[PDB]
């Protein structure tokens, strides 16, 4: 009927391994978190760093760092699904690495999303996580990123809030036990229509629909149900902006 | 254990859909733009020439003209002699849930297919979409229209359900699924007067199942985006209104103004001056449709001028004996002078320096007059 199949090639690859995440059972807890105080929080941090040093903080800075110190303390969700020799065995990997979802907008438009790693993130601060980071990020804008970086993810983060997408259900890879979906951090949809004056003056924040898929074979309801409890905690807790500004020099209050 | 026969089929294409791996991008959109237009266009339509604008004609065709900016949403994944190859469909096909009560109750849900879309202006898709429609309601449909679905939509929002994650079939490269368009449950317990003073608007929460073969995160989260970007656009209205005959301006997405009732009634007592003084400039009393600026070009009758916006058109106005009432809502006082100046009979009667006359011509104008009789 007037169309035209074109034979995949370097997206091939992206094609056989959506077909390896069909053996994995996946199951998504969605939890719904309160950003009003990490917006304020990094009104200052920004602020301070511009007027002392440089530097500048984004959202997805704090929400990574967050997925790291919770993993800490659920190890079951950096672990992955595994057959060795017929047998149900469960890989527990040394380095907790973070992947990141780059999008590397190419030479002639070419939008390649890359999956790179920040590795060993269990044995760090606020400083080094985010020194971390940036090396990936500024190595991946430039094209200077190693094949080793792209090899180790153990646990995963996608952003489809960037986009405006509320909240999104999404599929989790083979060799992660869970990936989390950062939703969009913002005022829900009713509210858009209302004046900033009179929101304020009510008390309602904007908000992230935080998602969380995970692998069924190791990984319980229960366990990714508290995994974001914990994110949740962090995010509106106070000695955890107390740590961040102890690692960004603020000596104020947050 | 009953064996399935005619609903088999339906189980087959679930276990060979189950191949298709498969993700959600949901997003919530106010919905209080489209559902005041809507308004107009029902009532406008009504009036004049008949015909009806259901919420997913327009649901529908901005899926269409979004699928023209997005390519890899039409296309399907497909494997010809073990290659990884893309079908790319000529005419996107938008399939929709059409549930056909059966002779003995049996409600045969079936997927008509309304062709050649992306070929297609607002009037072209309604009438495309009601061919479809009245032959499926009448059993009157044939098999070569449920071939061909490249793109399609279902509404679990029929039944109240917030918004759904559906399992998408072979052969398409996703399915939008369509929300519950309404206030969200902690306020389905507070006033209406409660709810428009603060400014709450009704939204659909607007699902996106998709192959994630072919069809990335990005490009489906983007997707959704520019379908907001056109449900809450002025340039879409602006289209819909040409194709559906409406001359007057459509209405548009403002954020609530934050001034006082007192502060706004003076402006909308001078609005209803201002409709009285010049309803004849902007009526549509040429029958050639030679000057299509004479219906824009005038802030004297311009809502959004006047310190007002949609989220105001529920609130009531202390109108000095405007239609007799001393009390009225936004949107029935420009119903009132819609009906009365700006539809085909434009009254110059502000200028006559008797009051009575004046008194008198307001009675026989500003009232919702009777529609004559058939003899
Ligand atoms: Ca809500």
């Amino acid at each position: 009927g007037d169309e035209s199949q074109i034979l995949r090639g370097a997206a091939a690859a992206v094609v056989k391994n959506m077909n390896a995440s069909l053996e994995v059972p996946t199951a998504t807890s969605v939890r719904a978190i309160p950003a009003k105080l990490m917006i304020d929080n990094r009104v200052v941090i920004n602020n301070h760093l511009k007027r002392t040093r440089g530097g500048k903080i984004s959202f997805t800075h704090l929400l990574g760092y967050a997925i790291v110190q919770a993993v800490k303390k659920f190890p079951n969700m950096n672990r992955h699904f595994a057959v060795v020799d017929g047998k149900p065995t469960a890989i527990t990997p040394a380095h907790t690495n973070l992947g990141l979802a780059i999008d590397l907008q190419g030479k002639d438009g070419n939008r390649s999303l890359v999956v790179a790693a920040i590795k060993r993130c269990e044995t760090m601060r606020f400083g080094q996580f985010i020194a971390a980071y940036e090396d990936i990020v500024r190595r991946a804008r430039d094209g200077k990123l190693t094949a080793e970086d792209f090899s180790g993810v153990t646990i995963s983060l996608t952003n489809p809030g960037t986009l405006g997408t509320v909240h999104s259900v999404p599929r989790l890879m083979q060799g992660q036990g869970a990936i989390i979906g950062a939703g969009a951090m913002e005022y829900p949809a009713e509210f858009q229509g209302a004046s900033e004056e009179r929101i304020a003056d009510l008390g309602i924040g904007k908000l992230i629909t935080l998602t969380s898929t995970y692998d069924h074979r190791i990984i319980q309801g229960a366990e990714s149900g508290d995994f974001l409890r914990t994110i949740h905690q962090l995010l509106l807790d106070d000695d955890f902006f107390d740590e961040i500004f102890r690692e960004l020099g603020i000596p104020y209050e947050p | 254990q009953i064996l399935r026969g005619a609903a088999a089929a339906v189980v087959k294409n679930m276990n060979a859909s189950l191949e298709v791996p498969t993700a959600t991008s949901v997003r919530a959109i106010p919905a209080k733009l489209m559902i005041d237009n809507r308004v107009v266009i029902n009532n406008h339509l009504k009036r004049t020439r008949g015909g009806k604008i259901s919420f997913t004609h327009l649901l529908g065709y901005a899926i269409v003209q979004a699928v023209k900016k997005f390519p890899n949403m039409n296309r399907h994944f497909a494997v010809v002699d073990g290659k990884p190859t893309a079908i790319t469909p000529a005419h996107t096909n938008l399939g929709l849930a059409i549930d056909l009560q059966g002779k003995d109750g049996n409600r045969s849900l079936v997927v008509a297919a309304i062709k050649r879309c992306e070929t297609m202006r607002f009037g072209q898709f309604i009438a495309a979409y009601e061919d479809i429609v009245r032959r499926a309601r009448d059993g009157k449909l044939t098999a070569e229209d449920f071939s061909g679905v490249t793109i399609s939509l279902t509404n679990p929002g029929t039944l109240g359900t917030v918004h759904s994650v559906p399992r998408l079939m072979q052969g398409q490269g996703a399915i939008i699924g369509a929300g519950a368009m309404e206030y969200p449950a902690e306020f389905q317990g507070a006033s209406e007067e409660r709810i428009a003073d603060l400014g709450i608007g009704k939204l659909i929460t607007l699902t996106s199942t998709y192959d994630h073969r072919i069809i990335q995160g990005a490009e489906s989260g983007d997707f959704l985006r520019t379908i907001h970007q056109l449900l809450l656009d002025d340039d879409f209205f602006d289209e819909i209104f040409r194709e559906l005959g409406i001359p007057y301006e459509p209405v548009r997405w403002r954020t609530d103004n934050p001034d006082s009732i007192e502060d706004k009634n003076a402006r909308v007592i001078e609005l209803i001056a201002a409709y009285r003084n010049r309803g004849h400039l902007m009526a549509d009393i040429d029958p050639l449709r030679l000057d299509n600026t004479r219906f824009r070009s005038h802030p004297d009758l311009d809502v959004n001028s006047h310190g007002l916006t949609l989220w105001d058109l529920d609130r009531e106005f202390k109108v000095d004996g405007f239609a007799g009432v001393q009390r009225k809502k936004l949107r029935d006082i420009l119903s009132v002078l819609r009906d009365a100046y700006c539809r085909h009979v434009g009254v110059e009667y502000t200028h006559i320096l008797e009051p009575e006359q004046q008194r008198w011509i307001q009675e026989r104008v500003e009232t919702k007059h009777d529609k004559p009789t058939v003899a």
